[PDB]
Order: structure tokens, then sequence, then C-alpha cells
């Protein structure tokens, strides 16, 4: 597998 | 309006706390954009009234200008590295040990998307001293605290190999291999996904995870009836199986063959095909 990065945004 | 922006900026000094909470929110807004909308943030010198806002005692605008920092610490990698030139890093991991759990959860927002970016960016994380608080986060009671920790420290460990190590020299593979066994299911993917990322580096980094005691763990989630932490524990091996021989033969003494050719009968298409590449990869030399 590769490295995996996530990024999330917030909604509020 | 271009020109919002920057009274937007100037209301981020306001005395008055629902001004502050509506500036705070349309820059929270703005940055919830691409890279072009986080970068009319930052030009419009948002950053440096955000980062002295995360020394407020009040708990709800310190809630909202980590909120603000966190939409801007998912951008580009240069608007990753605005947020670390701004100071926000000592802040940040001074409130990695706050007890307000909506605090922290924030903070670890932001730091996550900041260790989302570069080398040079995730180093700067680790320059800082998040480690040690990321890792003792692992012993938290709380599931979600404990999601959010592991989400840091996974993308801490999509680095190089030094940022990787990094993470095995702060003490990590203890307590990710510990949490193989809970079962909450959704902390057992998370802490499935860290040593995948750690299992990605060199041939130093996986055999410290073999150290730690994982195989057994890892073996045994093969006949998880959940396919997501199924294919999890795959990636995780496979990583590992990519090592060299003393690495794979690791693997194959902790029983992995024969789960890994049953697996290539498994009802799941993909699921084969990993349990097949993985079987190559254990081929030595």
């Amino acid at each position: 597998k590769r490295k995996r990065k996530r990024k999330r945004k917030l909604s509020f | 309006p271009g020109s919002e922006l920057p009274q937007m900026v100037q209301q981020l000094n306001s005395p008055d706390q629902q001004e502050l909470q509506s500036a705070l929110w349309k820059l929270r807004n703005i940055a919830s954009g691409g890279n072009e909308q986080i970068q009319a943030v930052i030009d419009a010198g948002a950053l440096p009234a955000l980062v002295q806002l995360l020394s407020s005692p009040n708990e709800q605008i310190l809630s909202s200008a980590l909120g603000a920092l966190s939409n801007i610490a998912s951008g580009g990698n240069e608007q990753i590295q605005a947020v670390i030139d701004a100071g926000a890093l000592p802040a940040l991991v001074q409130l990695l040990s706050s007890p307000n759990e909506q605090i922290l959860q924030l903070a670890l927002w932001a730091l996550s998307n900041i260790a989302s970016g570069g080398n040079e960016q995730i180093q700067a994380v680790i320059d800082a001293g998040a480690l040690p608080a990321l890792v003792q986060l692992l012993s938290s009671p709380n599931e979600q605290i404990l999601q959010e920790a592991l989400w840091a420290l996974s993308n801490i460990a999509s680095g190089g190999n030094e940022q990787i190590q990094a993470v095995i020299d702060a003490g990590a593979l203890p307590a990710l291999v510990q949490l193989l066994s809970s079962p909450n299911e959704q902390i057992l993917q998370e802490a499935l996904w860290a040593l995948s990322n750690i299992a990605s580096g060199g041939n130093e980094q996986i055999q410290a995870v073999i150290d730690a005691g994982a195989l057994p763990a890892l073996v045994q989630l093969l006949s998880s009836p959940n396919e997501q932490i199924l294919q999890e524990a795959l990636w995780a091996l496979s990583n590992i199986a990519s090592g060299g021989n003393e690495q794979k033969q690791a693997v194959k003494e902790a029983g992995a063959l024969e789960k890994l050719e049953q697996l290539q009968s498994h009802e799941n298409e993909k699921i084969q095909k990993e349990a097949q590449e993985a079987l190559e990869k254990l081929q030595s030399h």
C-alpha cells in the first residue's frame, strides 16, 4: 500500500 | 466582495463576542472552499489574529478560531506552511492537554490537516513536540479523541522515513498494537491505517513494526468478518512483506501463508488480488 494522507474540512 | 475580507480580519480584533463569532464563521466558511479561497483569507492577513485567538479563555471563541485554522490547514503545502510560519504549532501542542474535549478535538483536527502536507510541514509538527502528546492520547477513554489522535499520527506517518521513524521513536507502536484488540471496529480500522503507513517505510521501520509484536494480531485480523478491517490488515501485512528476506521470514513464521492462500478464494475479487500480491512479495530475495 501507498502512504495515505487525509484532509478534512469543517461545515459548522 | 474582496473588500469584505480585510474588514472580516479587522473584526477579529473586535471586543464584541458576536462580531468575533460572525467574522470567524465567515473565515471558516471561505476556507471551506478550494485553495484559491484559502489563499484569499491568508492574503487578507487573518493568520496572525487567528493564532492570537488560540490564547482566548473563551471556549466558543477558541473553538471558532480552531475551526478556521483547521480549514485553512486543509489547503496546499505552502498554505499549510503559512499556518506554521504564523506560529500556530506551539499553541496547538499546548491545546493537546486541554480538559475540554471539544477544544481538544478541534486542536487535533488542525494538527492533522497540517500533518497532511509535505515532509517539511510534517517535520514542523514533529519539531514542535506533538508526538508524545499524541501518543499519550492513545490512552484516552474517549473513543472520539482516540480516533482523532490516530488520524493525526497516521498523517505524520505518511511522510518520509525520517517522519515515520520519529513516530516510532515516540513509542507509538506498543499503543497501536494494543489497539488491535479493540472491540470498537472504527478505532481498530484507524490503528491499522497508522500501522500500514508506518510499515510503508524502509526496512528499519518495517522491522520496528515486527519488533512491536504486531504480526500475530495482523494475521488474526485476516479472519475478520468486517471486510474493511480485513483489507486494512491485508494492506499492513503486504507492506511488511515488501521488506527484506528477514522481514518476509517473520511474516511466514507468523502463519500468514495459510490465511493468504485461503484469501485467494475470498468472495471479494479485490481481496483475492491483494492476497495474491502479498504472496508474490513473500517470495524471498
